[PDB]
RNA sequence: UAUGCAAAUAUAAAAUUAUAGUAAUUAUAAAUUAUAUUAUAUUAUAUUUAUUCAUAUAAUUAAUAGGAUAAUAUUUGUAGUUUUUGAUACCAUGAUAAGGAUUAUAAAUUGAAAGUGUUAAUAUCAUAAUCAAAAUUUAUUAUUUAUAUUAAAUAUGUAUGUGUAGAUAAAAUAAGAAAUUAAAAAGGUAUUGUUGCCCACCAAUUUUUAUAAUAAAAAUAACGUGCAGUAAUUAAUAUAUUUAUAAAAAUAUAUUUUUUUUUUUU
């Protein structure tokens, strides 16, 4: 007499807050009380639903290659499938790897705001891909799988509003999130401003500015990702001095104020 | 009719019905609207400001003269917005030799409070003897009249904060109104360390006396981080500062209390690596606060829940 | 529609014999692709240069555990015919095997290969009508 | 007479002239606008209490 | 709008069947393409007819006399050469410049599918008589 | 085709049927039912050009969350599974098409309501939806016909046969066509009306009796044959004689409860 999609689900939060938070009764949606999203499901389940929901190229669907039964049935005829290994002999295999997934920070306006190049579309805010926690973006590890469900899946449960969220986003949205997500404040009132992987580059546009290039270490600004430290600006005005620009100093400054939390402040 | 509805901004037979305004009759502007002018809302954002200091100020006043001689040891101490990585020995070392030599109480103690927040930021133990060396014979000793700078006492009260320890009470003690009266010259950051020190020894009488202290000195409560004031009412296990938190706990505001509840929830929860040690549970308290949350929020109706069980009697 | 051919039978109308615009009919179904040319044979539903790459369907694009059929505009390569593996095309009523390799078949899509609208005409899948309009046409012997 | 069209004004354009009305309503009267809970089959669904 | 009704099942056997009947129906395509190749070629070396029109001029003057002598004298080992292919022809008449501007506007050429028949054929008949197994596109004699 | 025999509508009567006990009535006439060659109320159909007509596929529809030049919220990272069932492949009302037949020329339109897949109250079998490169059977479609002929998304290999069967298509509008015709007279056993009603035989039964192949008469709702009747597919009605699966049919007379066609000495 019973007939439900999944046998059995799981809960959002665990023991230390459930056990004495039952005693305060929520309110539930008035006509329909018993929600069972997506974020309740088991491991199976969600594994299957994120695959399904993809076109052609979605896991789900048997002749994408990410499928793993080892035979499919096209009308009464079965069909054995070709292993991969075998698949390589005639058709030649070039597999880059997860980087080439992966655009820099610096094509993303031309990318109208994406690193990812993935078959679902990847938000860099937290509430969009959010499954029970909030969503982050490995931008190491971007897989055709896709473990951590970040990605906006077109045809999954509970997906329309996340959909319809998509639609509502503001002009700055991808960008705005993904720079304010990362490169914050610290804790301690210090500037974001030192990261080991971005120091060379700071060294080079101030040796750059110093020889009394302008141009050149303006070029290399652009393709910093992270706040510059104060030095940085310090070696840009100075080498604006002699020339008497005047206008490029000032925009530089401006640059650095409000935008950038004051790094050019000195 | 259908289950679409009509969208009545651009279905002329609603815009040009007899209800509305049809096409013929001339399209001036009905009515002004003054929103914005008549009721005024001030803002709040949903997300928390981006360039605010988020630490403690400890308002560096320094002469001009000294503060040019004293720079190379000065150098190894924090400035604006900046925290040198210089091992906290050599700088109370630095003090402890060159300080005698220069003759200024200001100097000297504004150096010292640039020593201790220094420390403060390493948490390294041994720095309070600098206090009972220095300073305790002048200012907290045998009812001494001189009254200590505030960079001084809020450096030293920090340095209590994020190194655990019991000291702080003495000093604290000493600022109210019948003594040097510095209580309303704290930041918010200020009372939220110390609520979270405080919350973390676990004394529930340091938090009912701050507390008490901050609703009188007209502190901003409900910017008073969530983080702070969940860990210091968390610590609350007696009877009567119990009471004393729940009439207390009216006096944040309706989102406060909301993530208040959520705070709390979220660090016994899933985030309960979030901090360095543990909490530890109350059970009574946490309780109480989501309790509180329910209350002062507004009632959603759902009428199958409530009356689930009920049944007509024709008595 | 009139037969149920697959799911979308009952979502589309025919609207009788009607025109669309110039190159453009909603369901591609390539009944020339085999379309035999001598002199043209290089020129003729293949690729505009021969200076352009083989298309993505030639290679691996990632990890795969396998595939069952490769997609019909996959060039056959000298490979195909050498390396001795199964080349399967989807095709109608299930899948068509390259099985018996030859050189006349290299550089050609295997869209070119496959005849897509066979002579041998299954009467199994025919309703009686069907099978009687067939016979007016000249096509099921009766 | 029929409506052409309706738009929402204020009311101290066209209210009741003082000298018709009852004096201070604000002070002197509670009024209530309000629904009848009853199906009313003509006349207007809000009267004044 | 008629509910579509269902259709019938496949068949049984007919998968073999019908990868059988592609399979060899490819393998004969080889030799269809093979023949139709050798076809083409032998076309496009053999030689061909006239392809110009002798009941217009500048061609029905005798063919002792103008056009034919321009053609004997300077052009003959050319149009041997490609076999007078009405596309190398015209264009040799182009480029021999002494007839310059007629080639196109007062001359006048057999039509495509006659100007493509075997040197020395006689009767029209030889459109139709030229194989039908092979693909050339009418390019084969 | 009036030498045998042979009274018989031209009205003396008291509700229909029925041999004078059967059923509860019957009979009836003018409402209503689109085509029968009328004068030009003021102008024309008898010209032109056409006809080889095909195309659909690889399943998960359930919610809100704001960021630089803003007087400070980690709200950085907002975490309470599980009691409902229709638009589905499936029964599940509505609603807009196509379709030329008599309001005309002046300051002027040659496209109509009578409904053609997708739309709003009947629920109780199932995920069937394009994001490429794909499988002809469907009444409802204007294709290039002999000087020169495949380069960009991949783009149609088949049918030369005396402009040739039957049968079909379109047009009187910035085009060019010119004289043959059409308006007025009509019936209903039905009663939103011909997909309407009825007629006999052919079984059971019920009931009265004046028992003739097989009694008669009256109620009656099966089955099977037809198609008798409503000017009704050779008009009907009455008598007469004949004929016979069944209504009925043939002939002889009278007759309209049948519709009409009309020379005041040519
Ligand atoms: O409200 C917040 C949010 C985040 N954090 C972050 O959590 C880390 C550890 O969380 P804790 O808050 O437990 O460490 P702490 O009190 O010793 O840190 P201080 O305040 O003394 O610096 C902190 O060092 C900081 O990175 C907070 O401290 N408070
Ligand atoms: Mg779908
Ligand atoms: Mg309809
Ligand atoms: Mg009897
Ligand atoms: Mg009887
Ligand atoms: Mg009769
Ligand atoms: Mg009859
Ligand atoms: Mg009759
Ligand atoms: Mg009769
Ligand atoms: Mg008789
Ligand atoms: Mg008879
Ligand atoms: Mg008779």
């Amino acid at each position: 007499s019973v007939s439900g999609v999944f046998s059995k689900g799981r809960g959002i939060g665990h023991e230390a807050t459930t056990s004495i938070l039952r005693y305060i009764p929520r309110a539930r949606v008035p006509w329909q009380p018993s929600r069972f999203g997506r974020e309740n499901l088991t491991a199976a389940d969600m594994a299957r639903l994120w695959s399904r929901g993809r076109y052609r190229d979605g896991p789900g669907n048997y002749n994408s290659g990410y499928c793993t039964e080892r035979t499919h049935v096209l009308e009464e005829n079965t069909v054995s499938i070709i292993p991969r290994r075998e698949l390589e002999k005639y058709m030649p295999d070039i597999t880059i790897g997860p980087k080439a997934l992966v655009t820099p920070v610096s094509l993303m306006n031309a990318r109208n705001g994406h690193r990812v190049t993935h078959d679902l579309l990847h938000s860099y805010d937290p509430h969009i891909g959010r499954l029970g926690k909030p969503a982050v973006v490995d931008h190491d590890n971007i897989t055709v799988e896709d473990p951590n469900r970040v990605g906006l899946n077109a045809a999954t449960l509970d997906c329309r509003g996340r959909i319809y969220r998509w639609l509502r986003r503001g002009p700055f949205f991808q960008v705005d999130n993904y720079f304010r997500r990362s490169v914050k404040l610290n804790r301690d009132g210090t500037l974001p401003t030192d990261f080991v992987h971005e120091a060379p580059l700071m060294r080079k546009i101030i040796r750059l500015a110093h020889r009394g290039h302008l141009k050149a270490a303006c070029e290399e600004y652009r393709r910093v990702t992270t706040v510059p430290p104060v030095e940085v600006y310090r070696a840009l005005t100075a080498c604006c001095v002699p020339g008497a620009k005047l206008a490029d100093a000032v925009s530089i400054f401006e640059d650095g104020d409000s935008k950038l939390f004051y790094v050019s402040r000195d | 009719v259908g289950y679409t509805p009509v969208n009545p901004d651009t279905s002329p037979m609603v815009a040009y019905s007899q209800y509305h305004w049809h096409y013929n009759l001339p399209q001036g502007m009905e009515r002004p609207h003054s929103v914005n002018r008549t009721f005024a809302a001030p803002f709040q954002s949903n997300h928390s400001l981006v360039n605010k200091y988020r630490g403690v100020w400890i308002e560096f006043d320094m002469h001009p003269a000294f503060s040019v001689a004293l720079e190379p040891q000065l150098r190894k101490l924090p400035r604006g917005r900046t925290l040198p990585k210089t091992p906290a020995e050599e700088v109370i070392a630095d003090y402890t030799a060159l300080a005698p030599l220069v003759d200024d109480e200001k100097t000297r103690d504004l150096w010292l409070a640039k020593v201790f927040q220094h420390c403060a930021f390493q948490r390294c133990g041994g720095a309070m003897e600098l206090w009972e060396r220095y300073c305790h014979q002048r200012f907290t000793a045998e009812g001494a009249t001189a009254k200590p700078p505030l960079s001084l006492v809020k450096s030293v009260l920090f340095y209590c904060n994020k190194t655990d320890n019991s000291g702080w009470r003495a000093l604290f003690d000493r600022c109210l109104k019948d003594g040097w009266n510095y209580t309303p010259l704290f930041d918010t950051a200020q009372w939220s360390f110390m609520l979270k020190s405080i919350g973390r020894m676990g004394d529930e009488d340091g938090v009912r006396a701050v507390l008490e202290e901050m609703l009188d000195v007209q502190a901003d409560l409900d910017r008073v981080e969530a983080r702070s004031v969940v860990i210091a009412l968390n610590a609350v296990t007696n009877a009567d500062v119990y009471e004393f938190v729940k009439k207390y706990l009216f006096n944040f505001g309706e989102r406060k209390v909301k993530f208040l509840r959520t705070t709390y929830s979220d660090l016994r929860g899933h985030g309960a690596g979030k901090l360095r040690i543990p909490l530890k549970e109350n059970d009574n308290m946490y309780y109480h606060v989501c309790w509180h949350s329910s209350i002062r929020s507004p009632r959603q109706f759902s009428p199958r829940q409530l009356y689930f069980d009920y049944t007509p009697s024709t008595l | 529609l009139k037969i149920a051919k697959s799911a979308f039978g009952f979502y589309l109308a025919r609207r009788g014999q009607r025109k669309y615009p110039f190159l453009r009919r909603p369901h591609i179904k390539n009944t020339h692709s085999m379309n035999p040319s001598a002199p043209y044979f290089w020129s003729f539903m293949t690729a505009k240069s021969q200076m352009a790459f083989l298309p993505e369907e030639n290679y691996i694009t990632g990890d795969w555990t396998g595939k069952f059929f490769v997609s019909k505009r996959q060039v056959y390569t000298l490979q195909h015919a050498t390396s001795g593996a199964k080349v399967r095309v989807k095709s109608f009523p299930s899948i068509f095997e390259f099985n018996s390799p030859s050189r006349w078949n290299i550089g050609k899509e295997m869209n070119t290969l496959t005849k897509p609208r066979m002579d041998l005409i299954d009467e199994q899948m025919l309703t009686k009508k069907q099978r009687l309009d067939y016979v007016r046409a000249g096509l099921l012997p009766k | 007479q029929g409506a052409v069209a309706t738009a929402e004004i204020p009311a101290f354009f066209n209210e009741r002239p003082a000298w018709e009305r009852p004096p201070l309503e604000e002070t002197l009267y509670v009024t209530t606008n309000k629904e009848r809970y009853d199906d009313v089959r003509g006349g207007d669904i809000y009267y004044d209490d | 709008w008629a509910k579509p009704k269902k259709r019938p099942k496949v068949g049984q056997g007919f998968h073999e069947k019908a990868q059988k009947w592609r399979e060899e129906y490819l393998l004969d395509r080889h030799r269809a393409l093979a023949d139709s190749l050798r076809a083409y070629v032998e076309f496009s070396t053999s030689k061909r007819v006239e392809p110009w029109d002798a009941r217009f001029k500048p061609f029905d003057r005798i063919e002792k006399d103008g056009v034919y002598v321009l053609m004997r004298y300077m052009m003959e080992e050319k149009l041997q050469l490609c076999n007078y292919h009405h596309r190398p022809v015209k264009r040799l008449f182009c480029n021999i410049g002494l007839m310059g501007p007629q080639i196109t506007t007062k001359a006048r050429w057999k039509p495509y599918r006659f100007a493509t028949n075997p040197a020395g054929t006689s009767k029209a008949e030889r459109m139709y008589q030229r194989d039908k197994t092979v693909y050339t596109h009418g390019h084969n004699d």
